[PDB]
RNA sequence: UCCCCCGUGCCCAUAGCGGCGUGGAACCACCCGUUCCCAUUCCGAACACGGAAGUGAAACGCGCCAGCGCCGAUGGUACUGGGCGGGCGACCGCCUGGGAGAGUAGGUCGGUGCGGGGGA
RNA sequence: CGAUCAACGGAUAAAAGUUACCCCGGGGAUAACAGGCUGAUCUCCCCCGAGCGUCCACAGCGGCGGGGAGGUUUGGCACCUCGAUGUCGGCUCGUCGCAUCCUGGGGCUGAAGAAGGUCCCAAGGGUUGGGCUGUUCGCCCAUUAAAGCGGCACGCGAGCUG
RNA sequence: CGCCUCCUAAAAGGUAACGGAGGCGCCCAAAGGUCCCCUCAGGCGGGACGGAAAUCCGCCGGAGAGCGCAAGGGUAGAAGG
RNA sequence: GUGGAGCCUGGGAGUGAGGGCGCGAGCGAUAACGUCCGCGUCCGAGCGCGGGAACAACCGAGACCGCCAGCUAAGGCCCCC
């Protein structure tokens, strides 16, 4: 599963969420994409199920772009425990992702092919989505 | 190649009452001339499509003049996915730099080059995974000059 | 020419410097008008508590 | 200051008064200081040796 | 990329003007010495001298001291006494150091 | 009531604030003696009239009015110029 | 007053890297020497002194070139002081004032003060 | 000059434990019961369709992930109550919810029949006697149409037990 | 449990939690004063033993080295040698 | 800018359990009528008044007394009203 090999320090602060995406917003590399339009911390195991169903889909064809990886720990208190004595371990990695990111794209395949695993991967992910095609308002930027 | 768009000129309108309104504010300039512009949203749609920055687009400002342009930059709003801005580069005679396609006898789909308005070609040609060559290698038709150091991939 | 200022929106809840403002321009009751010189010290109090003031302009 | 880091004063050599309060690493320095320094009572510079505190 | 040459002349030029005086800055050619009084304040030069312009020759050493009395003789004309000297890239020395012991015979204070 | 043990926290320490910035802005009146600015090394260079102490506090030497100098890759400088 | 050079400032790369062209009468440099002053953790390389046969090769000065560097609009956007709404929220939207960063067009192979030598 | 007066503004020069034999002054400023808020955990219901099911994604299943509901678990928080809101279980007495254990009505079935499986509707009524343990629960015995799951201050001690 | 550095800290200062990370309880007789001089790391090419790295030479290199030890600030027009 | 403004000297205090909400963060689980700070507000002390079915802190608004007079604010105008 994606995670950073190393890190500077093992726990960051909570993010905030607000505004559209910072970049990543245009299809760079395959034909089509899925589109986040809510933000989300979009965890390791979303992006590695999101990206098995696409190859399991593609019967090992094709070629897939991740476009988000997960860097941000996520930390929580083993159960039961009371507030306070220090922040809770780090048990796994989001990735912030917010309204406009382009988190996966498609291509080698058909229009059918791609539209279909795109929309089951939608199915694996905590927010709604959007699958766009590679226009040239795209290649233009 | 080529393709015309109504365009009409702006000067106080709000780009949010022109949006609002359908239509895409706009820019056009030069090394001589700096207009606010704003062509119609849906009209702009149905060319940009097919002339998407490689091919040339004539301006027909109500004036009477018909300027021809290049695309050179669109803002997204990165939320809904629409073009917020255009600038138009007025093309006249004095040397410039575009992306001219590239279609194969797969990286790159286009290529940076230096060329006279006069020379725009439509077509870059190229020959015959994994295997793959440079721009080094390459047509060049007459007027063209690759806009990049060699050392790229294609 | 002067500017006629009635207070129209109270200014309880609304922060101190905005409550301070209607004090230097003299407001100290509801409905109440003043003019004053149409001064741009004068006049960025005014605009300060405009939520609050209804401006009329004066001779 | 440590058992090796010496706390010290220094004392002038002629009027045998102690004037100054210092410092030494007696095993880097195992001598004892020799340093002219001013000497308020003799109202001039003077040769002043370490002395233990 | 600094060279030790340009290096010298920053590091003694910056001690000097920061004392604020006059600065008596000494240029030395292989042939020539020239001298101008400076006010770095002012950014302008008060008063100068130099073989070249005194059109002497000669002992390059012995033509060094001439031209410090000269230099003075100009300075005092005009109320100038206190300076200091900048020795820029040159070692206090020889022929740089004639043309200082120069100006103060001729009564420059420094 | 089950209550479950706590393990704790190998942080938790800060040093005091030092307080550090510019003291008398450009255009203030001043008296020699008077702090300009503290800081931590040479953020900011004596000019004409201002020293420097040992930990870079920069100081007024005459009476006057305070006045910055952003001098580029030279440094920014905080003068005073007499009254 | 104008051109060239020398010295010294100021703006702090629109002033830099690189490529090229150019200058020795003067000025500057290299250079000729190492007796003398002075000098090398060794070295006359440097620092320094005494010189004037040579060369602008190096350095420096002046030009031309936009490959790199550096500067960089306009327009649009993000954000936001103040004023208002919306959503269970995560968060979003409007009015008014302010308004980036990136990027596009484009610009740049410096500009200027003071003194000195020379020239017309 | 003599401070790990380091609990570092440093009570004395000089100091550890225990109390279920405990006492008083106070606190719902603060824990344990119950409630409340929350819902991680808990129970239940959905979305996706990778695979299983000889064949066949969906009779019966549902990888990896996604969305909820409920408020019976454990908790989190500490908001009424510490000038007292008695705290488990049982017995007695009910009453309610339905996510239904049985009985009634259905669809689909990998439904021949009989018997089952799964889902839908349905809370009218019913839902046994014992062995063990304080037990709740659970396991066991013998039956049964069935031997349901939860709420009512873990319903009910000015009703009993202890 | 006192002290230092960074963040949290919302572009003055200050700002909390049993919030996120480190350090100090020394040291130096020069590692102090002043004067004079010098300029790093690293990359590449060259050189017996000699190596990734000893010392030597050329070229490039604005500071990414160094500044006793944490961190931050500062700094070769020196605070470094 | 003449205000229950400000500055100086002195007498008397009380307070050193806050709370809700908006925004900004940390902790928590992008939980809590949760906790901890920052800016602001209100309740506290305005449990006085109107609206919000009822309801400290949401919206409206700062109650000196009297009136069987008028205008408005939020919010309302089918009946309860
Ligand atoms: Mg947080
Ligand atoms: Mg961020
Ligand atoms: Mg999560
Ligand atoms: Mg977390
Ligand atoms: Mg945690
Ligand atoms: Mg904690
Ligand atoms: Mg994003
Ligand atoms: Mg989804
Ligand atoms: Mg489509
Ligand atoms: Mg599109
Ligand atoms: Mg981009
Ligand atoms: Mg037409
Ligand atoms: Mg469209
Ligand atoms: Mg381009
Ligand atoms: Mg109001
Ligand atoms: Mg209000
Ligand atoms: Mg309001
Ligand atoms: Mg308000
Ligand atoms: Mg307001
Ligand atoms: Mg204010
Ligand atoms: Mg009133
Ligand atoms: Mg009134
Ligand atoms: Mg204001
Ligand atoms: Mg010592
Ligand atoms: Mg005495
Ligand atoms: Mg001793
Ligand atoms: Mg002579
Ligand atoms: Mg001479
Ligand atoms: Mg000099
Ligand atoms: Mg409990
Ligand atoms: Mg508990
Ligand atoms: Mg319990
Ligand atoms: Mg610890
Ligand atoms: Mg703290
Ligand atoms: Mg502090
Ligand atoms: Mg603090
Ligand atoms: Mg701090
Ligand atoms: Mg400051
Ligand atoms: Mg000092
Ligand atoms: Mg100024
Ligand atoms: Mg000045
Ligand atoms: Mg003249
Ligand atoms: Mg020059
Ligand atoms: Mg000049
Ligand atoms: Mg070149
Ligand atoms: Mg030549
Ligand atoms: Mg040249
Ligand atoms: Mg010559
Ligand atoms: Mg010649
Ligand atoms: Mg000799
Ligand atoms: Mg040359
Ligand atoms: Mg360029
Ligand atoms: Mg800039
Ligand atoms: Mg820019
Ligand atoms: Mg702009
Ligand atoms: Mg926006
Ligand atoms: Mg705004
Ligand atoms: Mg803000
Ligand atoms: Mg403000
Ligand atoms: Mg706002
Ligand atoms: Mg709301
Ligand atoms: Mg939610
Ligand atoms: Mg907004
Ligand atoms: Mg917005
Ligand atoms: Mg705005
Ligand atoms: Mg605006
Ligand atoms: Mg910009
Ligand atoms: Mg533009
Ligand atoms: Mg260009
Ligand atoms: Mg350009
Ligand atoms: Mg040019
Ligand atoms: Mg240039
Ligand atoms: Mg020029
Ligand atoms: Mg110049
Ligand atoms: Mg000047
Ligand atoms: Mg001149
Ligand atoms: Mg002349
Ligand atoms: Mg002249
Ligand atoms: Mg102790
Ligand atoms: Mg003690
Ligand atoms: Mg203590
Ligand atoms: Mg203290
Ligand atoms: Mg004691
Ligand atoms: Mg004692
Ligand atoms: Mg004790
Ligand atoms: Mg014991
Ligand atoms: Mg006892
Ligand atoms: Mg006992
Ligand atoms: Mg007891
Ligand atoms: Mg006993
Ligand atoms: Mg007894
Ligand atoms: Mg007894
Ligand atoms: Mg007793
Ligand atoms: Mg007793
Ligand atoms: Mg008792
Ligand atoms: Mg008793
Ligand atoms: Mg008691
Ligand atoms: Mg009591
Ligand atoms: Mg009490
Ligand atoms: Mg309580
Ligand atoms: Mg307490
Ligand atoms: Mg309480
Ligand atoms: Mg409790
Ligand atoms: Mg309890
Ligand atoms: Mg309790
Ligand atoms: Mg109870
Ligand atoms: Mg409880
Ligand atoms: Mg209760
Ligand atoms: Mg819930
Ligand atoms: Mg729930
Ligand atoms: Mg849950
Ligand atoms: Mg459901
Ligand atoms: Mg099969
Ligand atoms: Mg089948
Ligand atoms: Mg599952
Ligand atoms: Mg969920
Ligand atoms: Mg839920
Ligand atoms: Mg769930
Ligand atoms: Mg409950
Ligand atoms: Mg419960
Ligand atoms: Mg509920
Ligand atoms: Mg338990
Ligand atoms: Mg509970
Ligand atoms: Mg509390
Ligand atoms: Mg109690
Ligand atoms: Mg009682
Ligand atoms: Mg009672
Ligand atoms: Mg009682
Ligand atoms: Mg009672
Ligand atoms: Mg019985
Ligand atoms: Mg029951
Ligand atoms: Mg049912
Ligand atoms: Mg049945
Ligand atoms: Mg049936
Ligand atoms: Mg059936
Ligand atoms: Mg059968
Ligand atoms: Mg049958
Ligand atoms: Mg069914
Ligand atoms: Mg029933
Ligand atoms: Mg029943
Ligand atoms: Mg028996
Ligand atoms: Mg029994
Ligand atoms: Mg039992
Ligand atoms: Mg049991
Ligand atoms: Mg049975
Ligand atoms: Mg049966
Ligand atoms: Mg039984
Ligand atoms: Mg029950
Ligand atoms: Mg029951
Ligand atoms: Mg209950
Ligand atoms: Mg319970
Ligand atoms: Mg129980
Ligand atoms: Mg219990
Ligand atoms: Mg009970
Ligand atoms: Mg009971
Ligand atoms: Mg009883
Ligand atoms: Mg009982
Ligand atoms: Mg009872
Ligand atoms: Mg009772
Ligand atoms: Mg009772
Ligand atoms: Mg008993
Ligand atoms: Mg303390
Ligand atoms: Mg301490
Ligand atoms: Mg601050
Ligand atoms: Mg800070
Ligand atoms: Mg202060
Ligand atoms: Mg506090
Ligand atoms: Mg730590
Ligand atoms: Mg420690
Ligand atoms: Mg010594
Ligand atoms: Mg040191
Ligand atoms: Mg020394
Ligand atoms: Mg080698
Ligand atoms: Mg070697
Ligand atoms: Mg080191
Ligand atoms: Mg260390
Ligand atoms: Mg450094
Ligand atoms: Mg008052
Ligand atoms: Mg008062
Ligand atoms: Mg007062
Ligand atoms: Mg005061
Ligand atoms: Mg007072
Ligand atoms: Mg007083
Ligand atoms: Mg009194
Ligand atoms: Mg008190
Ligand atoms: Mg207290
Ligand atoms: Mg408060
Ligand atoms: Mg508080
Ligand atoms: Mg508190
Ligand atoms: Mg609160
Ligand atoms: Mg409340
Ligand atoms: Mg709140
Ligand atoms: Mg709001
Ligand atoms: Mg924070
Ligand atoms: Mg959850
Ligand atoms: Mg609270
Ligand atoms: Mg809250
Ligand atoms: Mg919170
Ligand atoms: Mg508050
Ligand atoms: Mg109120
Ligand atoms: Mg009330
Ligand atoms: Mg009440
Ligand atoms: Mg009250
Ligand atoms: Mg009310
Ligand atoms: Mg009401
Ligand atoms: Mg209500
Ligand atoms: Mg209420
Ligand atoms: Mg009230
Ligand atoms: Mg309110
Ligand atoms: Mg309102
Ligand atoms: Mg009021
Ligand atoms: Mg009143
Ligand atoms: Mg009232
Ligand atoms: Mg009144
Ligand atoms: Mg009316
Ligand atoms: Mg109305
Ligand atoms: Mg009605
Ligand atoms: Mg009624
Ligand atoms: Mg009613
Ligand atoms: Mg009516
Ligand atoms: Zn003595």
């Amino acid at each position: 599963m994606l995670m950073p090999r190393r890190m500077k320090y093992r726990k960051q602060q909570r993010g905030r969420l607000k505004g559209a995406t910072k970049g990543g917003d245009y299809v760079a590399f395959g034909d089509y994409g899925l589109v986040a339009l809510e933000p989300a911390w979009i965890t390791a195991q979303q992006i590695e199920a999101a990206r098995v169903a696409m190859v399991r889909h593609f019967r090992r064809g094709g070629k897939i772009f991740i476009r988000i990886f997960p860097d941000k720990p996520y930390t929580k208190k083993p159960l039961e425990v009371r507030m306070g004595k220090g922040k809770g371990n780090v048990e796994g990695y989001v990735a912030v992702v917010k309204p406009g990111r382009v988190m996966f794209e498609v291509a080698g395949v058909t229009e059918e092919q791609a539209m279909e695993a795109l929309r089951i991967a939608g199915h694996k992910l905590p927010i709604k989505t959007k699958i766009v095609r590679r226009d040239a308002y795209d290649e233009a930027q | 190649m080529e393709y015309r768009l109504k365009a009409y000129y702006r000067e106080g309108e709000k780009p949010s009452a022109l949006r609002r309104a359908g239509k895409l504010p706009g820019v056009m300039y030069n090394r001589h001339l700096n207009r606010k512009v704003y062509v119609d949203l849906v009209e702009f749609d149905k060319v940009f499509r097919q002339a998407s920055i490689h091919h040339v687009i004539v301006l027909e400002l109500p004036d009477g003049q018909s300027l021809p342009t290049l695309v050179r930059q669109v803002n997204l709003d990165k939320r809904r996915r629409r073009p917020e801005h255009v600038d138009f580069f007025v093309l006249s005679d004095e040397p410039v730099e575009m992306y001219v396609p590239l279609r194969f006898v797969e990286i790159h789909r286009d290529i940076l080059v230096k060329v006279s308005p006069r020379n725009i070609p439509e077509f870059i040609e190229v020959d015959v995974i994994g295997d793959s060559l440079h721009a080094s290698d390459l047509k060049l038709p007459p007027g063209v000059e690759l806009a990049v150091s060699p050392e790229e991939t294609i | 020419p002067r500017l006629k200022v009635k207070l129209v929106k109270s200014p309880i809840g609304y922060p101190k410097d905005q409550k301070a403002a209607l004090k230097a321009l003299g407001l100290r009751r509801l409905q109440q008008e003043r003019v004053l010189e149409d001064t741009p010290a004068i006049r960025g109090n005014v605009e300060k508590v405009a939520h609050l003031v209804r401006v009329e302009v004066v001779e | 200051a440590s058992e090796v880091r010496i706390k010290l004063l220094l004392e002038c050599t002629e009027c045998k008064r102690r004037n100054y309060a210092t410092e030494k690493n007696k095993r880097n320095t195992p001598n004892k200081l020799e340093l002219r320094k001013y000497c308020p009572w003799c109202r001039k510079h003077t040769v002043h040796r370490e002395v233990k505190i | 990329r600094l060279t030790a040459y340009e290096r010298r002349k920053f590091r003694v030029r910056n001690r000097i003007k920061r004392t604020g005086r006059l600065r008596l800055s000494v240029f030395r050619s292989l042939k020539h010495i020239y001298a101008q009084i400076i006010d770095d304040e002012k950014g302008v030069t008060l008063v100068s001298a130099s073989s070249l312009a005194l059109k002497l020759k000669g002992n390059k050493t012995e033509v060094a001291r001439q031209v410090g009395r000269a230099l003075a003789e100009k300075a005092l004309a005009l109320g100038i006494k206190q300076v200091a000297f900048d020795r820029g890239p040159y070692k206090y020395h020889g022929r740089v150091k004639a043309l200082a012991e120069g100006a103060r015979e001729g009564g420059l204070e420094f | 009531a089950h209550k479950k043990g706590l393990g704790s926290t190998r942080n938790g320490r800060d040093s005091q604030a030092k307080r550090l910035g510019v003291k008398r802005y450009e255009g203030q009146v001043v008296r020699a003696g008077n702090i300009l600015v503290r800081q931590r090394g040479t953020r900011f260079k004596p000019g004409k009239n201002v020293g420097m102490g040992r930990d870079f506090t920069l100081f007024a030497l005459v009476d006057g009015v305070v006045e910055f100098q952003d001098r580029g890759r030279l440094g920014r400088y905080v003068h005073v110029r007499p009254l």
